[PDB]
């Protein structure tokens, strides 16, 4: 009964508790976001409330228990996850005003609009509208436009908010002995105490920065191309040795270059692979499509549906007035309770969507036997990476055919593999040094390695040399043009894309084997292969019990 | 001829927590088996001391009916040699067990939206039951080395907790109600058993 026998008896009433609240609180959450309402709203914050209330309560009883004398790793997990303090080591004063920055930054990206010059009361916000002109538009004036005056009217006000941010959030990571707010955030990758898997908070940049080394070769080609495909489209405003304007690359930032796919298809007279108008001439519809998802998860020897997943799911869109919000989401709501919510239509995008959600699903009834703390992928990486391998696989001709989608003879061409696979680099390859650039920018910034007196400087420069491309208009120190971005002014970390995109490959590279592919790797089907279903299903398995190193060792090796 | 009772045991309309378990002494009559081997699917029947198929030829002194409702993936609990927060400090099974058990889903019945809190279950106990052993003190349960003089609070709990049923619920966390019988032969010649066809 020493001290350890005693955060178990505790954890056992915790992990009971716990998961009653939860289970309230995600079926509040559940009904109002599939039925709008007003009633609704506080009768999923009643439950919210109260959930937060007792996790915090929670949370400082579990403090009386050291973690010094635990000698059991799981009890000890459990007990790490439960006694963070995260906020609330500030005062309340420092607390109120953090929460109101966050909120002030929240609110002034999702309200802020500019206006015509021409005509001053036009005024556009940035979803519908502004990165409608920056995602189609081919008028090298009218991209300059948007991109200067989102980044002069709006960037401009978050400045000041993000300079006081920086200070409070590293002031609440440095009062728990973390030495500021990057390695706050760097922190979820690290393993302390398993003796041949451990893994150190500082290790992270080294490993990202040695992985990057080694794409640039490819993504220097993929930038040539793309200028001189560019140079085409804007003659006498690209150089031919020089970096890329920022305004011409498909979005308001250029963090995915997929919108250049009609300037720069190879062999612009193949269409690609569209199995949509076969779906709805076979009189498919949105029980199909999932019908079809899940035997292919069976194929590879995963379970059926839960039987209440097919009662209780929202597979399409409420008719009359149900309003609800159409994202497509996996609800793992507790107790035996999976559910999907999308509004499906009948094409192909949905048809993978169906199946990269149902690998999220998967993943949640796979380690549904842990206790609660330990209920999520090994790092913020392994979830979507999970879910992504899934639509990689049902998406090749191979498996199209076999279904049913495609002619039974459709001979293939490399033509058309050359489409798909630029179609495909275009999104992941052209999206790792913007991610790797943002976030070392944030890192360097949080660690003070940047004086808040060159915070843009650093930044166009780090533009120019790591991603490649230049910023048109000059920016003083009176710009925050990170801080236009989602993620930046929402309070976000962005590494999470830079790993998966990683681990992803490596799954599909490691489950490729096991099914034993011939070809090219962008061939693959990993269907009616259980081996490769085994080699999975001993990861999915684990949640967070072991280190995510060990984990990724059960697939890769 | 008074056939035995087994028509109330099994339509309970209301049945007992698991801490706290019904048990009902059949006297002696005659033994009707055939009224629910016949009945229904009943996701479990499971036969230990006797083959599930000879119960009409063979007849012991008296027969206890042990009735309570758990949850579904606690019903391979109910065996003997088995561990757990049922086969431990809730209901428990000895090894040379002669009886056998069964048990059926409940769902439709026992479970309500917003919550059924009317079936408890203990979790906290100084040490294991003992085969057929029945407590339903409501003493706080004691963790740590310091008295806590009978409230709750830190390391100090309440030894009693309730299964929060409702009907969207998965298999495995739906309220299951097990009825386990269990045969007696001390020194009786002449006790209830089986009938014959005449
Ligand atoms: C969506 O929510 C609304 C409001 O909660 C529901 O509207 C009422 O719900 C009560 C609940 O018992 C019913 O008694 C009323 O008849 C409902 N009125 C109307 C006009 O709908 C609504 O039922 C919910 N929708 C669904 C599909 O459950
Ligand atoms: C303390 O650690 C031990 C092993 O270090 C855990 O023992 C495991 O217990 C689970 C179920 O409780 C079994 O399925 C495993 O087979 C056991 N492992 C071994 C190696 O025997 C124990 O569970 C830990 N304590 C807690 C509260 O989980
Ligand atoms: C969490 O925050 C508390 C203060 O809010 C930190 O201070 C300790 O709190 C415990 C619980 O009341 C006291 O017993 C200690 O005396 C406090 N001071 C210490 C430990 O120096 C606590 O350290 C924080 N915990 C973590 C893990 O950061
Ligand atoms: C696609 O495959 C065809 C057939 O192998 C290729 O056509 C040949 O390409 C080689 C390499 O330049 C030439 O030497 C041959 O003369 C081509 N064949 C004919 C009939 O002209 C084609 O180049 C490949 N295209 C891509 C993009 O890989
Ligand atoms: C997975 O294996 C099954 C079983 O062989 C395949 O189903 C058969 O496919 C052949 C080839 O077209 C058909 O002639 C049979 O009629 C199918 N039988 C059934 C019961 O479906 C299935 O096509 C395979 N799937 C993949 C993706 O390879
Ligand atoms: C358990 O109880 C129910 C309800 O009391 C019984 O259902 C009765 O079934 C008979 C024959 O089918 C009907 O005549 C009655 O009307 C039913 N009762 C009600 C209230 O509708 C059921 O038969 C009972 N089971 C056994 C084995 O006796
Ligand atoms: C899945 O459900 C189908 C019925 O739709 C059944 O035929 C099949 O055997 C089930 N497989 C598993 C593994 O549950
Ligand atoms: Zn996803």
């Amino acid at each position: 009964s020493t001290i350890e026998e005693q955060a178990k008896t505790f954890l056992d009433k915790f992990n009971h508790e716990a998961e009653d609240l939860f289970y309230q609180s995600s079926l509040a959450s559940w009904n109002y976001n599939t039925n709008i309402t007003e009633e609704n709203v506080q009768n999923m914050n009643n439950a919210g409330d109260k959930w937060s209330a007792f996790l915090k309560e929670q949370s400082t009883l579990a403090q009386m228990y050291p973690l010094q004398e635990i000698q059991n790793l799981t009890v000890k997990l459990q007990l790490q996850a439960l006694q963070q303090n995260g906020s609330s080591v500030l005062s309340e004063d420092k607390s109120k005003r953090l929460n109101t920055i966050l909120n002030t930054m929240s609110t002034i990206y999702s309200t802020g609009k500019v206006c015509n010059p021409d005509n001053p009361q036009e005024c556009l916000l940035l979803e519908p509208g502004l990165n409608e002109i920056m995602a189609n538009s081919l008028d090298y004036n009218e991209r300059l436009w948007a991109w200067e005056s989102w980044r002069s009217e709006v960037g401009k006000q978050l400045r000041p908010l993000y300079e006081e941010y920086v200070v409070l959030k590293n002031e609440m990571a440095r009062a728990n002995h973390y030495e500021d707010y990057g390695d706050y955030w760097r922190g979820d990758y690290e393993v302390n105490g398993v003796d041949g898997y451990d893994y150190s908070r500082g290790q992270l940049i080294e490993d990202v920065e040695h992985t990057f080394e080694e794409i640039k070769p490819l993504y220097e080609h993929l930038h040539a191309y793309v200028r001189a495909k560019l140079m085409n489209a804007y003659p006498s405003y690209i150089s031919p040795i020089g970096c890329l304007p920022a305004h011409l690359l498909g979005d308001m930032w250029g963090r995915f270059w997929t919108n250049l796919y009609s300037l720069t298809v190879p062999f612009g007279q193949k269409p690609n692979i569209d199995v949509t108008d076969a779906m709805v001439d076979q009189a498919w519809d949105a029980q199909r499509i999932f019908k079809e998802a899940e035997k292919f998860f069976v194929s590879v020897g995963l379970p059926n549906m839960t039987q209440g997943f097919w009662e209780n799911s929202m597979l399409t869109d409420p008719g009359n007035v149900q309003k609800a919000v159409c994202h497509p989401t996996a609800w793992d709501l507790g107790k035996g309770d999976f559910r999907i919510l999308m509004c499906t239509k009948v094409t192909m995008d949905d048809f993978l969507t169906a199946h990269h959600e149902m690998g999220h699903i998967q993943y949640d009834m796979a380690y549904a036997a842990q206790p609660f703390l330990l209920r999520n992928g090994a790092n913020e990486g392994f979830h979507e990476a999970v879910g992504e391998i899934m639509s990689l696989s049902a998406a090749t001709p191979k498996h199209l055919k076999s279904i049913g989608l495609l002619s039974p003879d459709f001979q293939e061409d490399n033509e058309t593999e050359i489409n798909f696979l630029l179609k495909q680099a275009l999104t992941i390859v052209g999206t790792l040094p913007f991610t790797y650039m943002l976030e070392k920018w944030r890192w360097m910034v949080f660690k003070g390695e940047i004086p808040k007196d060159q915070w843009m400087k650093k930044w166009w420069e780090m533009k120019r040399e790591i991603v490649g491309v230049v910023e048109p208009v000059p920016h003083d120190e009176t710009y925050c043009d990170p801080a236009s971005l989602f993620h930046v002014s929402n309070d976000y970390s962005f590494i999470r894309y830079y790993t998966r995109t990683l681990y992803q490959f490596q799954f599909q590279e490691a489950l490729c084997q096991a099914a034993k592919h011939e070809g090219p790797l962008h061939k693959c089907d990993i269907s009616n292969s259980t081996e490769a279903g085994q080699k999975l299903f001993n990861m999915l398995r684990l949640g967070k019990s072991e280190p995510w190193t060990l984990a990724l060792e059960n697939v890769v090796g | 001829t008074n056939l035995c009772p087994f028509d109330e045991v099994f339509n309970a309309t209301r049945f007992a927590s698991v801490y706290a378990w019904n048990r009902k002494r059949i006297s002696n009559c005659v033994a009707d088996y055939s009224v629910l081997y016949n009945f229904a699917p009943f996701f479990a029947f499971k036969c230990y001391g006797v083959s599930p198929t000879k119960l009409n030829d063979l007849c012991f002194t008296n027969v206890y009916a042990d009735s309570f409702v758990i949850r579904g993936n606690e019903v391979s609990q109910i065996a003997p040699g088995q561990t757990g927060n049922i086969a431990d400090y809730n209901y428990k099974l000895p090894d040379d067990f002669t009886g056998c058990v069964i048990a059926w889903n409940s769902n439709k019945l026992d479970s309500k939206v917003g919550g059924n809190y009317n079936y408890l279950y203990r979790l906290f106990r100084k040490s294991n039951l003992k085969p057929f052993e029945r407590d339903i003190s409501t003493e706080i349960y004691q963790a740590g080395n310091k008295p806590c003089n009978g409230v709750a609070g830190f390391n100090c709990y309440f030894p009693l907790r309730s299964y929060g049923f409702r009907p969207t619920y998965g298999v495995g966390h739906q309220p299951y109600r097990v009825v386990v019988l269990s045969f007696e032969l001390l020194h009786a010649p002449a006790t209830v058993c089986g009938p014959k066809k005449s």
